[PDB]
């Protein structure tokens, strides 16, 4: 059992002068992303989009344009610094969707509450020939 | 979205998950190898199709497969 | 605050940066002039038809009635036709 | 003291504030162009835009055209500017037909730079866009006619 | 005379109509 | 489906410009279309074959018409070795006067293209002699296209 | 902070043990090959020192000794040129009759039929005509006998040995400490004042004591064997005084500031000597003297051990403003840390310099009988253009390697760099737009002219006779240069260069040297082509640098390295996102730009400059002044330039120029050969190789080093390398055959 931490607005954002690498209309009408982390101090870190920003001591909130930017920055926060991070997807309705770490456990560490998806129980060479799924909507790897 | 599949030749070395830049893959429990874990692709709607996981697999042949499929804003890696 | 799950237009920068929002600087009588005269062109489908058929027939007209003093292609050749390498 | 700042204070919206972008001269001038008069009927803004542009297009067509050196028809080469007004008006029309449906509301922003709620421009509506296209056509044909009406006492006729 | 009608017909009017129409069909949303 | 291309839901849901491009390049690959069956496959192919035949007939009909209406055929039959055959006439408003002059050849009233397809020799060899014969051919082929 | 000599003793042991261990420098490569890919990596990583080790001191020591190796090779190469000038040249016969004899410094053996390449170059000499220019240098240096060339070749060989020795010495015996390298103020002070200053002064010395007098006897028609030896001018000052009377004073006017009395052999006349067609040697010696003073002064700007002077860090930090923040703060730390940064700036400036040299040497021919030798002049201009362009693309490559490898805002921060990175999208978007605008409004004008000319409407073209696009600004400039002497340069007798000033055509041996170069609509259009091509090259390379770290498509791009093929077919496909692939793409555009530049040079010079002159002064140019009316159209380039001027190289068979015909065709071949690599991909090739490998295992002859197709990156590198070699060598053969035959 794991309860995703809710996104807390009014969480401070890093010190940064602005860049052309930030959000666009996509964030207004489609979706954007938010990564939060806890920092032990004020540090300089490389922004996945602009140049250099100053991570604030304590909780940090950072809105990014793509999920991959959140995961890249988080990978670095966990690597260069030793910082726990989470990030979420945010729709223009205000709805928030917690994304990562999905279990509260990082996905490279096996966690027992996890259900198999897209797992085929056979060697890859035992997939059927296309002719055997022709005119059916299926793909030989969907089995 | 791109399809991503795991095959029971998987030995549970976790390298596909470590390589994935959008967090598509997880390690789930399993009894078929010594590491007692097998990969899984529960979030392929975020899959961008870069095949870093496939570059990371040590199994011959691969135990992750990325079948590039219907394109979306997320699969095309668009920030706009 | 710059992040608010209640107002995302502000949160995602959805603003009118240079929109004036002021009232009309165009005085009336001028406005009513153009409102009554440009009114037939404010139906987009009708305007599309009027432009395609009007411009198309206009084109057909200036093409059919063109003079050789304007187009060499209507003027035609004015020189004695030359002779081919071996043939006519 | 530094001249460049983030856009509207938010340093993670992808842009910057410069003398080019946010300046009283620039902000006033852009705010006083017809396209940015959000409360005005789009038909009138289309009239102004069409008048300006249609008037402008006459120059290059006449001076650079193929009949430019036959002053008998070279002056009358303004028909070409008229035709370009027709084509552009087609492009506008199909842009609105493609972009806006009948009963959809404006897609323009309904906020100001300072955060207060705004009423969105009707230009970004099907009816508002149709009105702006009719106005651009009328004003454009009219501007071409007005430029062609002046052939006299100009250093480059 | 006829080429002065049909050359602009299929070289200007027809491409404009076809491009506009195909543009509409291609941008439609059901 | 819901929009172009109607035969591919995966392409219509593409928000990028790719949707348009791949809609064009995949229009004839029937086996990859949504809800394809073998019957639909064969029937679409068959109809496409009739459409191709119609295109071919209409094309040859056009060649016939243009040789008859703008060409040298009757003059060419009398002197096969000294008449350059005429494909069709040139009406291009971009021509200067020198182009009107230099392309006017083959004993014609305006600029023309010399045909290098060899249809004059063929039609002459098989028995066609008059422009009238060529018109009968062209109308017959337009009929076959229909 | 006390600058001093710092080294370490015996850091690396001199041994052949690692000669026998291929890939010793790399921990992976040293394990030897499991596949053929190993063999390529061994060569691609050999000079990538900062990939071998992370210790800055070791890297700096490798760099230093490597530079010694380079200088050794250069001295061996100069030894070759002087030795061939002494032993296998017609340089003395040419020295007698320069306007007739063709310079030749290579002779071929009669083995397989190739002796035909030993052509009639004059002076009773059979050989290959040389376009390097060494004869004009040696004449300008007062060199007369082959013996002097022998002595120079021996000295050059000795210096090759000394440089090589110093490389071994400073890598294996006394290897400087890292602080020694980072003493930037000392280095700049010694290269400004010591290297450039004392070099220029020394050369001024040789010129006033050797070059000037010996060239006076050459110009006066004296036989070179009868000319006094250069040291006889140093001993008996009466020889010089007869030639140059000022030498009777004893350098007393120098100390008494009577320097105007030296106006005899130190002059500001400018223009060209009408006998030799080269610049006045008095002006040149005076020039090297002035330069010597300027650099000797410039070498005292930087503080070292005596408190006076500048620290460069101070200067940087003081320079900041309201637009750039704290800018320049941090650059001293970057430029004393990253070799790739220094190499980037130095490649940029050295290549730009080489291009400037290319212009200045044609418009101001510095050596006697150089201007009228059109093969040498065309060869020099073209050569230095190529060197410059290559060097600049290199500058982009190493700016990118800095960004990927040495950039770290948490350690060595710079405000200017951060701000640039913070609006990279604006920069690249605007450069993109300018490139499109320039494409249309330079090349689209050519297409306009081709279409109007084909339609029979030459009055509707862009031409000096139709719609004129005059380069009014450049015309005004060259007018101002023409008016400069006596007005804004009262000391200057004539124009700065004969391309400026009207009249004063210079002819030597019936051939013209320089006359005023006209400018018109053709030159306008071409110049905007050059603007266009340069802007697109800059776009590709700068875009490569600024998005090497990251982008909206790939946020973690810097973790993939400087040189990587892609990040896969996803995100729509990500091939060629690496900064390396931006250098790859920019090489093609440097080739395009420089190609159009040298075609513009050959075309314009043969049309409006070079040619023969009558006894009564009627000039016939090699081509009939057809640049103005034929270059304003692409068809004119295809027909009146390529098709016309290629006749020599396709007609060279059976003559001594037939080697240029063979190289013409062969360079075409390797260029087309590159298209196999550039248009395909290694998956196909690896599968094919699977079948070939099957065939070898069938006969027990499959190798242990498993055959592999080239890497994606290597496919690209091979491709661009053969593309560039083929194109450049094709233009090489074309140019040399053309200008050797008709020049
Ligand atoms: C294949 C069909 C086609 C046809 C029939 C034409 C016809 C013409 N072209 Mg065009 N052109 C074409 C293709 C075509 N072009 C393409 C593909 C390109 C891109 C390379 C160009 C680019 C081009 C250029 C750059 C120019 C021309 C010009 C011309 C005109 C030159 C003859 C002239 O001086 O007349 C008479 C000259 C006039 C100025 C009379 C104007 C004609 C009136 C305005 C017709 C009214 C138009 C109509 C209302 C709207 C049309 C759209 C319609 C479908 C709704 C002529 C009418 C020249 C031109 O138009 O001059 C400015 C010229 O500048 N063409
Ligand atoms: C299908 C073969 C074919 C081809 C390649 C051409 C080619 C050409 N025709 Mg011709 N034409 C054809 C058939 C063809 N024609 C037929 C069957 C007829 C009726 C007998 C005509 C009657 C015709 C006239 C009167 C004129 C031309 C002209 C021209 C030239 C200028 C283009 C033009 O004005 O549009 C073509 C005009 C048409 C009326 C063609 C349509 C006729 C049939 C119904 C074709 C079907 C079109 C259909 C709606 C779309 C199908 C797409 C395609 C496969 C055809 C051009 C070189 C003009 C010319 O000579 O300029 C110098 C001209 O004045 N054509
Ligand atoms: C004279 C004897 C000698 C000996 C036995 C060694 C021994 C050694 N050196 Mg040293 N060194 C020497 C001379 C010598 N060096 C000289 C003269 C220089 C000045 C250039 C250097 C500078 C130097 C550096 C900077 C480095 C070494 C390194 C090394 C060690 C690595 C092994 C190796 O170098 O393989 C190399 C085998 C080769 C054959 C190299 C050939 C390179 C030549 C000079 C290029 C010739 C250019 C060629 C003509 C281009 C035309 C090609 C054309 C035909 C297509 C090794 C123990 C490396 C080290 O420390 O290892 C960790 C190291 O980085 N040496
Ligand atoms: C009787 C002959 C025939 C038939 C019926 C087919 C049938 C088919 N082919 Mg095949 N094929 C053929 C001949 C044929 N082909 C030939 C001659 C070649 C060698 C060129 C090929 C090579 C080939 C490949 C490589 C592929 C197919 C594919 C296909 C399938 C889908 C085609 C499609 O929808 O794309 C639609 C086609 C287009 C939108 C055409 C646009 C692109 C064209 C080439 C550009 C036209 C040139 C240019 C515009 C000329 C104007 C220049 C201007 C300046 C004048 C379809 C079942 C595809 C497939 O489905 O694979 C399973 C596939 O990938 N074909
Ligand atoms: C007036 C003193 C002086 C002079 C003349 C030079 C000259 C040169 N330096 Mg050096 N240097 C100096 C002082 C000097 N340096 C100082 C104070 C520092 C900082 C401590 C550096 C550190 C430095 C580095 C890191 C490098 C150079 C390099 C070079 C060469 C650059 C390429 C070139 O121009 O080739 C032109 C060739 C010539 C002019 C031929 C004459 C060269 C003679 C033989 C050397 C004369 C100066 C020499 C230092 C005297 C010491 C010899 C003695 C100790 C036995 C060049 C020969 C590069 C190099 O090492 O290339 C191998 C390079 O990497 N210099
Ligand atoms: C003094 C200038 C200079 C210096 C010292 C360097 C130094 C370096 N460069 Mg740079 N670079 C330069 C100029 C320079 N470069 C220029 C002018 C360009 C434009 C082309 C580049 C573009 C560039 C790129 C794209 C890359 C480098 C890389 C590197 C590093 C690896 C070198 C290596 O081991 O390759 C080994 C050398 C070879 C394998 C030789 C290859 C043979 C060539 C391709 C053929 C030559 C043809 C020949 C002249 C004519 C035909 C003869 C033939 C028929 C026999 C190294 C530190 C690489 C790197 O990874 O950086 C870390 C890299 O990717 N450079
Ligand atoms: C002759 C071949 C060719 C052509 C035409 C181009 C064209 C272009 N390249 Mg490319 N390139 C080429 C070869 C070519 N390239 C090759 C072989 C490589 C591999 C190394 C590259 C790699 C490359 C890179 C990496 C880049 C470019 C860029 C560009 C663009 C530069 C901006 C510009 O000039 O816009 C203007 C367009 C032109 C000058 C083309 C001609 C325009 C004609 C004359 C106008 C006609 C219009 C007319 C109305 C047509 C309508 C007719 C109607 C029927 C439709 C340009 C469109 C740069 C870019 O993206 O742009 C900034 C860029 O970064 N190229
Ligand atoms: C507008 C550009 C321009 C350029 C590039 C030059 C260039 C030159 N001028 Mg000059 N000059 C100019 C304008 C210009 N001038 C004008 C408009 C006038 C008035 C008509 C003069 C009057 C003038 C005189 C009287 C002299 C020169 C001289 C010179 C030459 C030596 C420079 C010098 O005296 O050191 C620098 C002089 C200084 C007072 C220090 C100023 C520091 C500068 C900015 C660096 C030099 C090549 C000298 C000459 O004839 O050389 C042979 C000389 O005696 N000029
Ligand atoms: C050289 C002319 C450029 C003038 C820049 C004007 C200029 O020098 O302004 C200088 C301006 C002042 O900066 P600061 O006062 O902060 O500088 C102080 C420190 O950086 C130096 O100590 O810097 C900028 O404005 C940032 C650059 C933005 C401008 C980008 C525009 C680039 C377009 C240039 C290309 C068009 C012309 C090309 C012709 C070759
Ligand atoms: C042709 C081609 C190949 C095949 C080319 C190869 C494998 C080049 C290697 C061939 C040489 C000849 C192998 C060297 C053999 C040894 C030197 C031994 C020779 C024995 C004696 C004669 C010395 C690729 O691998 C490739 C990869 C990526 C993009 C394009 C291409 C590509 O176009
Ligand atoms: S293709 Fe890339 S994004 Fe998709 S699962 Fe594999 S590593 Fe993750
Ligand atoms: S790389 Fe292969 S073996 Fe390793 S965890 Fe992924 S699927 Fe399993
Ligand atoms: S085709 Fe080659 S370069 Fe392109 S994405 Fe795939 S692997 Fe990378």
């Amino acid at each position: 059992g794991f309860t995703p931490p809710e996104l807390d607005p009014n969480t401070p954002s890093p010190i940064f002068g602005g860049s052309t690498g930030g959000l666009l209309r996509k964030a207004q009408v489609e979706e954007f992303y938010v990564i939060t982390w806890e920092s032990p101090k004020e540090q300089i870190f490389e922004m996945p989009t602009g140049g250099a920003a100053i991570m604030r001591e304590g909780p940090n909130l950072l809105k990014l344009a793509r999920k991959e930017q959140c995961l890249a920055l988080g990978t670095r926060l966990r690597s260069k610094y030793k910082i726990k991070y989470q990030f979420y997807r945010v729709f223009p309705s205000g709805e928030v969707q917690y994304l990562h770490p999905k279990d509260g456990v990082y996905p490279e560490k096996v966690n027992p509450g996890r259900q198999g998806v897209g797992v085929n129980f056979r060697s890859i060479g035992k997939n059927v020939s296309p002719i055997e799924v022709k005119f059916t909507g299926k793909q030989p790897y969907d089995l | 979205s791109h399809s991503v599949k795991i095959y029971d030749t998987c030995i549970g070395c976790t390298q596909c998950v470590r390589a994935c830049p959008t967090d598509v893959l997880e390690m789930i429990p399993w009894g078929g190898c010594k590491a007692k874990q097998i990969a899984s692709a529960p979030r392929t709607e975020d899959c961008v199709g870069c095949k870093r996981c496939e570059s990371a697999c040590p199994t011959d042949f691969l135990s992750v497969r990325v079948y590039l499929w219907h394109e979306t804003t997320r699969s095309m890696g668009l920030a706009y | 605050v710059y992040f608010d799950l209640e107002d995302l237009g502000n949160t995602t920068g959805q603003w009118d940066l240079y929109g004036s929002d002021a009232p009309s600087p165009y005085n009336s009588l001028q406005s009513k002039f153009f409102e009554t005269f440009a009114a037939p062109f404010t139906k987009r489908g009708l305007l599309l038809k009027f432009l395609i058929l009007g411009g198309g027939s206009t084109l057909a007209y200036f093409s059919a009635t063109a003079s050789g003093d304007i187009l060499p292609i209507k003027k035609g050749p004015q020189l004695p036709p030359q002779l081919g390498p071996r043939l006519g | 003291y530094q001249v460049v700042q983030p856009i509207n204070g938010d340093p993670f919206i992808g842009s910057l504030e410069t003398p080019v972008t946010s300046s009283p001269l620039v902000a006033w001038y852009l705010s006083n162009l017809p396209g940015y008069r959000t409360a005005v009927n789009p038909l009138l803004r289309g009239i102004e835009v069409g008048l300006a542009h249609g008037f402008l297009l006459v120059g290059p067509f006449v001076k650079a055209g193929p009949l430019r050196n036959t002053e008998i028809a070279g002056q009358a080469g303004s028909l070409a500017a008229g035709g370009l007004v027709v084509i552009l008006s087609i492009c506008l029309t199909i842009y609105g037909i493609s972009s806006f449906n009948e009963g959809d509301p404006s897609t323009a922003p309904s906020l100001t730079l300072t955060g207060r709620k705004k009423q969105p421009d009707q230009l970004q509506t099907a009816d508002g866009w149709a009105k702006f296209t009719g106005g651009f056509f009328f004003g454009g044909i009219s501007g071409v006619i007005w430029a062609f009406f002046l052939l006299y006492v100009l250093d480059l006729p | 005379n006829l080429p002065s009608l049909f050359v602009p017909l299929v070289g200007l009017l027809f491409p404009a109509v076809a491009m506009a129409s195909l543009f509409l069909h291609v941008e439609k949303r059901l | 489906a819901l929009r172009f291309p109607r035969f591919s839901q995966g392409l219509a849901q593409d928000p990028t410009t790719r949707r348009i491009w791949f809609g064009i390049a995949t229009a004839h690959d029937f086996e990859s279309h949504d809800d394809i069956t073998e019957g639909r496959l064969y029937q679409n192919i068959f109809a496409s074959h009739f459409g191709q035949l119609a295109i071919i007939f209409l094309w040859t009909s056009g060649n016939l018409f243009h040789v008859a209406w703008q060409g040298n055929f009757e003059a060419w039959v009398q002197d096969p070795l000294h008449v350059r055959p005429i494909a069709h006439a040139i009406w291009d408003p971009h021509f200067g006067q020198p182009a009107v002059e230099a392309f006017t050849r083959g004993g014609a009233l305006g600029p023309v293209n010399i045909a290098y397809s060899g249809v004059y020799q063929w039609w002459y060899t098989i028995g066609l002699r008059t422009n009238e014969d060529l018109y009968t051919g062209a109308i017959f082929l337009l009929f076959l296209s229909f | 902070p006390e600058v001093k000599i710092l080294v370490d003793r015996d850091p690396i042991k001199t041994s052949f043990e690692q000669w026998a261990k291929p890939g010793h420098f790399s921990r992976t490569i040293a394990k030897g090959p499991d596949t053929t890919t190993w063999i390529w990596n061994l060569h691609a990583d050999a000079h990538d020192f900062d990939s071998h080790t992370s210790d800055l001191e070791e890297i700096s020591r490798k760099v230093f000794s490597a530079h010694f190796g380079q200088l050794s090779i250069i001295f061996l190469w100069l030894s070759g040129m002087y030795f061939h000038g002494a032993r296998f040249s017609n340089y003395e016969a040419w020295l007698n009759d320069p306007t007739h004899i063709r310079p030749s410094a290579q002779v071929v053996w009669p083995i397989v039929g190739q002796e035909i390449l030993n052509g009639d170059v004059g002076g009773g000499f059979r050989g290959i005509q040389i376009t390097s220019g060494f004869f004009q240098i040696w004449r300008a240096s007062g060199i007369t006998s082959e013996l002097q060339l022998y002595c120079t070749a021996i000295g050059a060989l000795v210096f090759a040995a000394l440089m090589l020795f110093a490389g071994w010495f400073h890598y294996h015996k006394a290897a400087p400490k890292l602080v020694w390298f980072q003493d930037v103020e000392s280095m700049l002070n010694h290269h400004l004042a010591g290297l450039l200053g004392l070099g220029s002064l020394s050369w001024a010395g040789h010129q006033v004591h050797v070059s000037l007098p010996i060239n006076q006897f050459l110009n006066a028609g004296v036989d070179p064997k009868e000319i006094p030896l250069p040291h006889e001018f140093i001993l008996n000052r009466d020889l010089l005084a007869q030639l140059y009377p000022s030498f009777a004073e004893g350098a007393t006017p120098f100390f008494t500031l009577n320097w105007s009395k030296y106006a005899d052999f130190l002059t500001f006349r400018g223009g060209l000597d009408p006998l030799t067609g080269g610049l006045w040697l008095t002006d040149i010696a005076h020039h090297h003297l002035a330069i010597a003073i300027l650099f000797l002064i410039a070498g005292h700007m930087y503080r070292t051990n005596w408190g006076i002077g500048h620290g460069i860090k101070d200067i940087l930090e003081a320079h900041k403003g309201p637009f750039t923040g704290q800018g320049h703060k941090g650059l001293y730390e970057i430029l004393t840390t990253s070799w790739h940064a220094q190499l980037s700036i130095n490649l940029a400036m050295l290549g730009s310099l080489t291009i400037i040299v290319a212009h200045h040497m044609y418009a101001m021919p510095p050596y006697p009988y150089l201007a009228t030798d059109y093969g040498t002049q065309l060869s020099l201009f073209t050569h230095h253009m190529w060197i410059g362009g290559f060097l600049i693309v290199g500058a982009a490559a190493h700016a990118a390697i800095f960004m990927v490898r040495d950039y770290d805002p948490t350690t060595r921060y710079n405000d200017l760099l951060d701000r640039v990175l913070r609006h990279r999208d604006a920069i690249i978007s605007h450069l993109n737009w300018v490139c499109i605008f320039l494409g249309f409004h330079s090349f689209g004008l050519y297409i306009h002219n081709d279409t109007m000319s084909a339609l029979g409407r030459p009055q509707d073209m862009f031409s000096d006779t139709a719609i004129q696009l005059q380069p009014v600004f450049a015309q005004w400039i060259q007018n101002t240069h023409a008016l400069a002497p006596g007005t804004t340069a009262p000391g200057a007798t004539t124009s700065t260069s004969l391309t400026w000033g009207g009249g004063d055509l210079v002819s030597v041996g019936g051939k013209v040297a320089l006359l005023p170069i006209p400018l018109g609509t053709a030159d306008f259009l071409v110049h905007h082509i050059h603007a266009f091509t340069i802007h697109v090259t800059v776009l590709i390379l700068l875009k490569g640098v600024l998005f090497a770290r990251s982008s909206r498509l790939i946020p973690d791009k810097a973790n993939l390295g400087f040189r990587f093929p892609c990040d896969g077919p996803g995100r729509g496909g990500t091939c060629q996102v690496s900064a390396w692939d931006h250098v790859f793409l920019g090489l093609f555009w440097m080739y395009n730009a420089i190609s159009v530049v040298i075609f513009h040079f050959s075309w314009k010079m043969q049309s409006d400059v070079w040619g023969s002159i009558n006894d009564q002064g009627v000039v016939t140019h090699i081509t009939g002044g057809n640049f103005a009316q034929s270059s304003i159209t692409i068809n004119g380039w295809l027909r009146d330039f390529l098709w016309a001027q290629a006749s020599q190289v396709i007609q060279s068979y059976g003559s001594s120029l037939s080697a240029y015909g063979l190289f013409f065709l062969g360079a075409h071949f390797v260029w087309a050969f590159s298209l196999m690599f550039l248009f395909s991909g290694r998956g196909y090739w690896q599968e094919l190789i699977e079948s070939i490998v099957w065939a070898h295992n069938k006969l027990k002859v499959a190798p242990a080093t498993q055959p592999r197709a080239l890497s994606i990156v290597q496919g690209r590198a091979v491709g661009v390398t053969h593309y560039l070699l083929g194109g450049i060598a094709t233009t090489w053969a074309f140019f040399l055959a053309r200008i050797i035959a008709v020049g």
